[PDB]
């Protein structure tokens, strides 16, 4: 069915120039004549359109007020205006506006821009800027700067801020954020769009006007053409109406250009023919006709001079040239013809005062060519000469002294100057990109031309244009409104389809279709198909085009494929992006280039090589060397630096000369050859930009710093050999090219004194200056620190310092760094990554942690570089050295899962006990199968590695039946590390054994008081450690703790996170306990598999035979996990671009089956729910994701509170999050399990409490906003693998399928960290204060020795000899080990000594003391206990001792989010008690505002309540605590406050 | 030289220098089999190919130790490139000997030089330069010192090592000709000690801390005397940007330049 074409014979070759009408109608009076050698062809002032009967200019009073305020100074407004003035403010439909050039369309732009604005008012205020912003899309730079300030001046009066689109990603997108009106042109939008900058603004850009449409037959027409057709797009999936202004210059097609643009024919659509221009223009046409191109210039020449001396003494003249050179050669030249027919006088008559104020002003003038002019009638005005005096020339000209002014289409399209007589000569520019000489394009020539009549003197303007004979017609058309719009898409399809492709828009060749009709190809293809290489047979065979669209698409996507910048497949029709692809998309570089490089680019490639592969690039295709040049070609070619290994006379070696020159800052001479230069100057940019993306992507360092190198040495036009204080443009050459020539590394300059490197330089005068720039010169300082974490796997901690005096004017906002970690040859990246350095952060240490593999010959060192990414000679490199490394051993192989039958429940052996079985499962899993022979048949201590899902509870289960069996008054107490999970395994056992078997079973609580019974009274004691601390910090007291038969530690793989040193605290007391009470307390611990689970084991006795370490590949149900890769270094743009991927995931692995998506944080919830649904709906399945009916919803939908839930549940997809309440998260988790509900969309933070399985589980941007660091912290690795875990289905899937959608940082990381098991160490070392006077207290430790060997119980002795790099150790020694003991062991009774909870005596000897006392037993820290006792006075009341509690440093773990600091403030100035100096990123003063909230039992948000409740789990221990020591100490009444 | 196209010249051929590093060849002959055995690591000999020249000859000092339980062999772990300019027949090395912290575990073992095409005999330039280098600094042991020659025959480099004996150590102490053919230079003064390839570890470089190794646009600034402080990280290439600060220097600022220029807008930026 798909055919391909033939693209480069559809398009049209003149692109721009090219025309529809094969004829060419004139007006009535449009004479012809033949004067000489030349046709003279003249056509008259249109007369004015006669006005409406019911037709009037309605004065600005006549507008809304919101819309007044936007016209100062305008009495009365334009006849268009006037007439279309209720649709552009009453109405938002979209307007197509076809006026002539000149005609004032920037006041209906401004019409349509006030409507916008006046849409929010601000009452009270005066505007809301921060709800919508408006996009002014024109074409030219020079216009577009022009409109910029217009617009400020005219919308001043409404604080709305308008700004123009430019410079680097970041600083457009922050540009974007600060201000309401941005100004750009098609390229500039559509290249930010492609990048995604924007993306964060989409919703909120409600308004583009296209300034000057007709562009569309330019070849630049098709970045319009894509713009508005993605746009249009948009708007119709997302659903979110964006107002589309085009205003279009008068020409034929514009009834399709309004079907492009969804323009109503009958109210959008208006025409406005050039009558109703408001200066009609005489306009002549002298086509020359000689063919021998010397003539036709001096017939030129003299043509001009004759239309100059018609309007000598009459009007002003405006001849517009092509080059700036040019623009005084014919001034100068019509100044002489003239002087020498003697007609000088003509233009300067005798005016005293206008030809004194000229004399003057040339006297004072600075250009010497201007100067020369001035004194006589003649100016020049070109962007080549300075602003003040092309502001005079304008200026002077307004003043009407000057009489003619010679410039280019610059001056039209940046200044609004207009002259009654214009003189267009030749048309004629050398265009570099088709590297010849061609015609002007019809943009320049409208514009140049509305210049034409000063509407406020000038009644009839006269534009004179000499051109070809041949091109006469073709500006004809232009100017007869003759000239159809006609699109060249046809052209640039393949890239623009890639862009899409990147975007995401399209996915398939169907979707490519979909976006093509919404092109204005589509509509003209359509209308016109001969035109468009399409027989009226193929339009009958297929009305609606789609198999020509079809064709199209798999063309471009043939091509696509080829130069391999798509991955796609005919079989299906569908696109996969590829890196290629994405830089080709977010650098606009040609296809062909792309295949080029990638073809061409090899690790090895030296600077030589560098610059002909960048001359190679296809978008040089067209440019040629002509021979002209050749002997200031081979000058360079001598005088440049690097080497050029081919010949002159080739292309290649022309563009690597001109980019050696450029750099080299070189002048040259040519016309040509300079416009040349300027042109692969302002390509290659972004070309370097490109190939630099490619190789660091690729991972060849040499050939990567050579190319950063170079892109930065191109931007800043210098060799990165010269000083780099030349970065600083302020700084005089004089005293650089001093520093150059005295040659010394520029790092010496930061250790001398400002008089020191003056008199080095011998320059004391700028030596302040010198030593200003040298300390403003970006530095930074690296300090690493590295722990093995496996034998193929470091983990490196590296900080960086700024030393250099921050400066906005010359630093900006932000500095960004790339961050490279390579081997030891520096010929491969190991670990590459941005790093911006934000303002606000500096000053001040940045951790940077990542992980680096190590391979078999360990190699010396690996290097870490920090390179500035825009300034040179900034960067800062530090060796890692692999000289004292000590790798850990390798682990064992896990326990192989033999292939036994499965276990009959009649393998177990009381009835009773195989009740709760019978019906639930005839037979267990093999890996219970496996367990049961040693748990149950077998006394030792048993060790159950396996991954998450696969059951370990009823390896607990078996256990424990086997204690009971024991003895009936046997007693289990089983760990678990979340209380979560303990309130689960509560209600599971509290069915299952007390129903059935009428065994006890209680859930200690924080109360000691209730614990204490509880655990004398029940059987089976489920505890969580601190709760089970709390009890066995005074076992020598308590006999039930002693008198123990199971000790069950679910998941001890948690001991390596935070919490965990509790959990190994009392396994190691339980362990020491069952060796000293005559009697093995039995162990049963359950975890994912680990490696080093022998450690472990041993630690806790467990036998090589009953250590049970299984593979993550082990699990009953297969896991299939794919990591996607996101490199995009901002993380909310990262966030919303996962939007769409999690839909499409969904769609291609688990289309019907249940999917759970975990998000990070509270907020982006509710907008991922939103999102999903929002895409659901756009394709046509919506609803898809309900595989139930709305009549089961409204019993559920009818409890919960959030509206917004309620609709997402009614649409197919729920959400859970902390501020939902735990009956709405229950109601949801019950509807996800039956089935209601497809997608369930998670916070982070209840991945652990959660009653349900799901088949799909996706994971987006598996990172946190810590505040207090201000930074994004990644997840643990334990909640990435328990949210894994969570696809286990056992019955209902026979797989379970994970996605995480992660940076291309973390990505290899999980890689590696989420297939195999999960080695584990201790943190007990920072943490070990508490339990040390919980022991000296309890008597444990009496003395160093006895400290020494109780610490010899830990975990953390067993890896200090395994993994001895992990804690600061050299050697596995016992000489090593014993003096690192006795330091942190004398370091941590010392501490405890300074806070005076323990006394040493004799350097040997320990014991307790009252501070100490009270905090063991409320179970306080140490540090807390401290600051109470030092700042607690006698004359302390609640006022203060509310601030005393708050600083306690118990409440230091206090979550602290973003978005959490302006409602906190507001919370701030309401309490009763005000806080002194509150930096609400404190969690002391948090806490103390948490504290007043519920004292004054206002309202709170769900979080913040959630926050609250924290709080006051312990205020009360603390308080307790206040009491204790205000008792201690002997004062009344701050006992009686507390 | 001629110091106007020949340096070009030199740059494109030396572009290629990688093609080198594949065929690589040892003269395993002469071997005396009583003296020590030497491994090169390959990752170090193919960088220090890579960075060298044809025509110029480059040198580096050698640093190496011995194998636990075997001290008849000695595996080179360091390369250390000093401040030096040479010629296409000797390498004018300073007087100065490399010094740090790192190197202050390995023994000093001699340097490696390159040649620009095969000779069968230990030139007396270089025969002259060991004596003179163990002789000024005591640490040089003369037995365990020798000197490697990788010549550049076609497309391919071959290595050489040569040991030192007490009558070249004499010769070249006493002599002070420089010529090519000076009196008294007799094949009894070295003998050729076995050296092989492995690629069972890696060594590393050592380059000055504050400016780059070559000098060879810069002899004027090359003090035999001259101090240097040393610093872990790996070297450039013959012709790199810093090596050859006066070509990338010399050209004039812009004054009134872009004037006439070209009005070409750039629209993406």
């Amino acid at each position: 069915p798909r055919q391909v074409l033939d693209l480069e014979d559809l398009v049209f070759t003149q692109g721009s120039h090219f025309m529809a009408n094969k004829r060419c109608q004139l007006p009535d009076g449009s004479f012809r004549r033949q004067r000489k050698g030349y046709e003279e062809v003249h056509v008259p002032a249109l007369k004015p359109k006669p006005f409406g009967s019911e037709e009037q200019l309605l004065p600005v009073e006549k507008l809304p007020k919101y819309a007044q305020a936007g016209f100062e100074g305008f009495k009365t407004l334009n006849r268009i205006q006037s007439k279309l003035y209720r649709a552009a403010l009453e109405t938002d439909e979209n307007l197509l506006l076809c006026a002539p050039t000149g005609a004032g369309k920037t006041n209906v732009a401004l019409m349509c821009m006030l409507r916008e604005i006046g849409k929010h008012i601000n009452m009270d205020g005066t505007i809301n800027v921060d709800d919508f912003k408006i996009i002014y899309i024109a074409p030219m730079r020079s216009l577009v700067q022009e409109m910029v300030g217009s617009f400020g001046k005219r919308l001043a009066t409404y604080g709305i801020t308008v700004a123009e689109l430019t410079g680097d990603h970041q600083l457009c997108k922050e540009e974007i954020s600060a201000t309401q009106i941005i100004v750009c042109t098609p390229e500039k939008w559509d290249i930010i769009t492609r990048k995604g900058g924007e993306r964060t603004y989409t919703q909120l850009v409600r308004l583009i006007i296209l300034d000057e449409i007709h562009l569309l037959h330019d070849d630049r027409g098709p970045v319009l053409e894509a713009l508005v057709a993605r746009a249009i797009r948009n708007i119709e999936m997302t659903q979110e109406d964006v107002r589309l202004i085009g205003l279009s210059a008068t020409l034929p097609n514009y009834e399709d250009v309004a079907t492009f643009l969804r323009v109503d024919p009958a109210k959008g659509l208006f025409y406005f023919d050039n009558s109703f221009r408001p200066v009609p223009l005489e306009q002549t046409y002298v086509g020359i006709t000689e063919k021998k191109a010397i003539k036709r210039f001096q017939i030129m020449n003299e043509i001009v001079y004759e239309k100059i001396m018609e309007h000598a003494g009459k009007n002003q003249v405006l001849v517009f040239v092509h080059s700036r050179k040019e623009t005084g050669k014919t001034a100068r030249a019509i100044r002489d013809m003239c002087l020498e027919k003697d007609t000088l006088g003509l233009f300067l008559r005798e005016g005293s005062a206008s030809t004194e104020v000229l004399r003057t002003e040339a006297e004072q003038c600075k250009n010497l060519e201007l100067k020369d002019l001035l004194p006589y009638g003649f100016a020049i005005h070109h962007a080549g000469m300075t602003r003040v005096d092309r502001t005079l020339v304008e200026d002077l000209f307004a003043d009407k002294h000057i009489q003619v002014l010679v410039s280019t289409a610059t001056l039209a399209w940046g200044v609004n100057l207009p002259a009654h007589t214009v003189i267009i000569k030749g048309t004629q520019v050398y265009s570099p990109e088709k590297g010849r000489w061609t015609e002007l394009g019809a943009l320049d020539i409208l514009q140049m031309l509305g210049r034409a009549g000063r509407p406020q003197y000038d009644t009839k303007g006269e534009g004179i244009l000499i051109t070809s004979h041949g091109e006469l017609q073709y500006y004809l058309s232009l100017l007869n409104q003759q000239l159809p719009i006609e699109s060249q898409m046809v052209s640039k399809l393949p890239d623009m389809l890639n862009a899409e492709i990147v975007l995401g828009n399209v996915q398939n060749a169907k979707d490519a279709v979909n976006w093509l009709g919404y092109a204005y190809l589509y509509i003209r293809m359509l209308r016109s198909p001969t035109l468009y290489g399409i027989s009226h047979d193929d339009l009958k065979g297929d009305p609606l085009l789609d198999q020509r669209r079809l064709d199209l698409v798999h063309t471009a996507a043939l091509m696509l494929d080829k130069n391999n910048l798509v991955k796609y497949d005919k079989k299906t029709g569908n696109f996969q992006v590829t890196e290629l692809g994405r830089i080709a998309s977010h650098y606009y570089i040609t296809n062909d280039t792309v295949q080029t490089y990638n073809q061409l680019l090899k690790p090895t490639l030296s600077e030589i090589e560098l610059f002909r592969v960048f001359s190679l690039s296809s978008e040089f295709k067209n440019i040629t060397v002509r021979e002209e040049e050749k002997l200031e070609l081979q000058k360079l070619l001598e005088r440049v630096p690097i080497p050029v290994k081919e010949s002159i006379e080739e292309p290649s070696a022309k563009i690597n000369v001109l980019l050696q020159a450029f750099i080299s800052q070189l002048k040259l001479e040519g016309f040509a050859l300079m416009a040349d230069m300027v042109y692969v100057t302002q390509s290659a940019g972004r070309l370097m930009r490109a190939i630099f993306e490619i190789v660091l992507n690729r991972g060849w360092a040499q050939l990567t710093d050579k190319t950063l190198n170079l892109c930065k040495m191109i931007d800043k036009r210098m060799w990165q050999s010269m000083c780099p204080l030349r970065q600083f443009r302020k700084l005089p050459e004089e005293v650089v090219k001093k520093i150059e020539k005295k040659n010394f590394p520029f790092e010496r300059l930061y250790d001398l004194n400002h008089n020191e490197i003056g008199e080095l330089i011998r320059m004391p005068k700028m030596g302040k200056t010198i030593h200003k720039y040298v300390h403003l010169f970006p530095k930074l300082e690296l300090s690493v620190h590295l722990q093995p974490i496996t034998r193929s796997t470091l983990k490196v901690e590296l900080t960086i310092t700024p030393d250099f005096q921050w400066d906005e004017k010359v630093h900006g906002s932000s500095e960004a760094f790339w961050i490279l970690v390579e081997d030891v040859d520096s010929e491969v990246i190991l670990h590459h990554e941005y790093f911006l350095l934000k303002a606000k952060y500096a000053q001040d240490e940045h951790l940077i942690t990542f992980f680096v593999p190590v391979f078999e010959p360990l190699p010396p060192q690996y290097f870490i570089r920090v390179v500035s990414d825009r300034w040179l000679s900034c960067e800062t490199q530090l060796p890692v050295s692999f000289r004292h490394l000590i790798l850990p051993e390798k682990y064992p192989p896990p326990t192989e899962l033999l292939d036994l039958q499965p276990l009959p429940v009649s393998a177990l052996r009381n009835s009773a006990f195989e009740s709760l079985y019978q019906d639930k499962f005839p037979f267990f899993n093999p890996i219970q199968t496996q367990v049961f022979n040693t748990v149950y048949n077998s006394d030792d201590n048993v060790f159950v590695g396996a991954p998450t899902g696969s059951g370990k509870t009823i390896c607990a289960e078996f256990a424990i039946l086997r204690m009971l069996l024991q003895s009936s008054e046997g007693r289990c107490v089983y760990i678990t590390p979340m209380e979560a999970l303990a309130e689960q395994v509560y209600m599971d056992w509290y069915e299952k054994f007390q129903d059935r078997l009428n065994k006890k079973v209680v859930l200690l609580t924080g109360e000691t008081s209730t614990d204490l019974k509880l655990l004398g009274k029940g059987n089976i004691i489920i505890s969580t450690p601190e709760k089970w601390d709390i009890l066995s910090r005074r076992w020598k007291q308590r006999k039930n703790v002693q008198n123990i038969n199971l000790f069950v530690v679910d998941e001890v793989h948690l001991i390596g996170g935070e919490n965990g040193p509790v959990l190994e605290v009392i396994c190691s007391r339980m362990r020491y306990i069952s060796s000293q009470i005559e009697r093995p307390i039995r162990i049963v611990a359950l975890s994912s598999s680990l490696s080093n689970a022998k450690d472990v084991a041993h630690w806790l006795g467990c036998s090589a035979t009953s250590t049970f370490n299984f593979h993550p590949n082990v699990r009953p149900v297969p896991l299939e996990l794919h990591i996607q890769g996101f490199n995009i270094s901002h993380t909310q743009t990262r966030l919303l671009s996962m939007a769409k991927p999690v839909y499409h995931a969904i769609t291609k692995h688990s289309p019907k089956k249940p999917v759970i998506v975990f998000v990070p944080s509270r907020k982006q919830t509710r907008l991922t729910a939103i999102d999903i649904l929002t895409t659901c709906a756009a394709d046509i399945q919506r609803q898809r994701f309900l595989h139930c009916t709305e009549k089961d919803l409204i019993p559920y939908l009818e409890k919960l509170s959030d509206s917004t839930l309620k609709e997402t549940l009614l649409n197919g997809v729920g959400y859970l999050h902390e501020g939902l309440s735990p009956m709405e998260r229950r109601l949801v988790e019950q509807l996800f399990s039956s089935g209601a509900i497809q997608v369930v969309v998670a916070s982070r933070s209840l991945c652990w409490g959660m009653n349900v399985a799901a088949h799909l589980v996706i994971i987006m941007d598996t990172q946190y906003y810590n505040g207090k660091i201000h930074a994004y912290v990644d997840y643990p690795i334990y909640d990435v693998l328990q949210m894994v875990g969570h696809a286990n289905r056992p019955l209902q899937d026979d797989e379970g399928r994970c996605v995480i959608m992660c940076q291309g940082s973390k990505k290899d990381f999980f890689k590696k960290f989420l297939y195999e098991p999960l080695p584990v160490e201790s943190h007990l070392d920072h943490c070990m204060h508490d339990h040390f006077n919980a022991e000296i207290v309890t008597k444990t430790i009496e003395n160093k020795q006895d400290a020494v060997d109780y610490l010899t119980w830990t975990f953390l002795y067993r890896r200090m000899t395994q993994n001895p790099n992990y804690y600061n150790l050299q050697g596995i020694s016992h000489r090593h080990l014993s003096d690192h003991l006795s330091e942190l062991v004398e370091q941590t009774l010392s501490d405890l000594e300074q806070s005076k909870c323990i006394s040493i005596e004799d350097e040997m000897d320990v014991a307790p003391l009252n501070l100490g006392m009270i905090a063991a037993y409320y179970y306080i820290n140490y540090t807390t206990i401290e600051l109470f006792s030092m700042s607690l006075n006698a004359k302390t009341k609640v006022r203060g001792l509310i601030e005393i509690i708050s600083n306690a440093a118990e409440y230091e773990n206090i979550p602290i989010r973003h978005h959490e600091d302006n409602l906190l403030r507001q919370l701030a100035q309401k309490v009763p008690h005000k806080l002194n100096n509150p930096k609400f990123n404190d969690p002391h003063v948090k806490t103390n505002l948490l504290l007043q909230a519920h004292l004054s039992r206002m309202q709170l948000s769900a979080e913040l309540q959630s926050d609250t409740e924290e709080i006051l789990s312990k205020a009360i221990r603390l308080i307790q605590a206040c009491v204790d020591v205000l008792s201690s100490n002997g004062w009344l009444s701050p006992a009686l406050a507390a | 030289f001629s110091s106007k196209t020949e340096w070009r010249v030199r740059a494109i051929s030396a572009a290629n220098l990688h093609l080198r590093t594949n065929h690589i060849y040892v003269s395993s002959d002469d071997i005396k089999e009583t003296g020590y055995t030497y491994i090169l690591p390959k990752n170090v000999l193919k960088k220090f190919i890579c960075i060298s020249d044809l025509r110029a000859q480059i040198a580096g000092y050698l640093y190496g130790v011995s194998p636990p339980d075997n001290p008849q062999v000695k595996e080179i772990r360091c390369i250390v490139m000093v401040p030096q300019w040479g010629t296409h027949q000797t390498v004018h090395l300073p007087g100065q000997l490399p010094q740090h912290e790192y190197l202050k575990e390995m023994e000093p073992l001699g340097w490696i030089h390159t040649q620009p095409n095969e000779s069968p005999q230990l030139s007396p330039q270089d025969v002259t330069t060991h004596a003179k280098i163990m002789a000024d600094n005591p640490s040089w042991d003369g037995e365990k010192t020798i000197i490697i020659t990788c010549s550049f025959t076609p497309g391919s480099c071959t290595l050489t090592a040569y040991k030192l004996t007490p009558s070249g150590y004499e010769w070249g102490r006493q002599n002070t000709d420089k010529g090519n053919n000076p009196k008294g230079y007799l094949p009894s003064h070295y003998e050729r000690v076995q050296m092989l390839l492995s690629d069972r570890f890696l060594g590393f470089f050592m380059v000055p801390a504050q400016s780059s190794w070559n000098y060879n646009f810069m002899g004027v600034r090359h003090d035999p005397n001259m101090k240097y402080e040393l610093q872990l990280a790996n070297p450039k290439e013959f012709y790199h940007e810093v090596h050859r600060p006066s070509h990338f220097l010399n050209f004039a600022l812009l004054q009134e330049g872009e004037v006439y220029s070209a009005d070409r807008e750039d629209l993406y930026a």
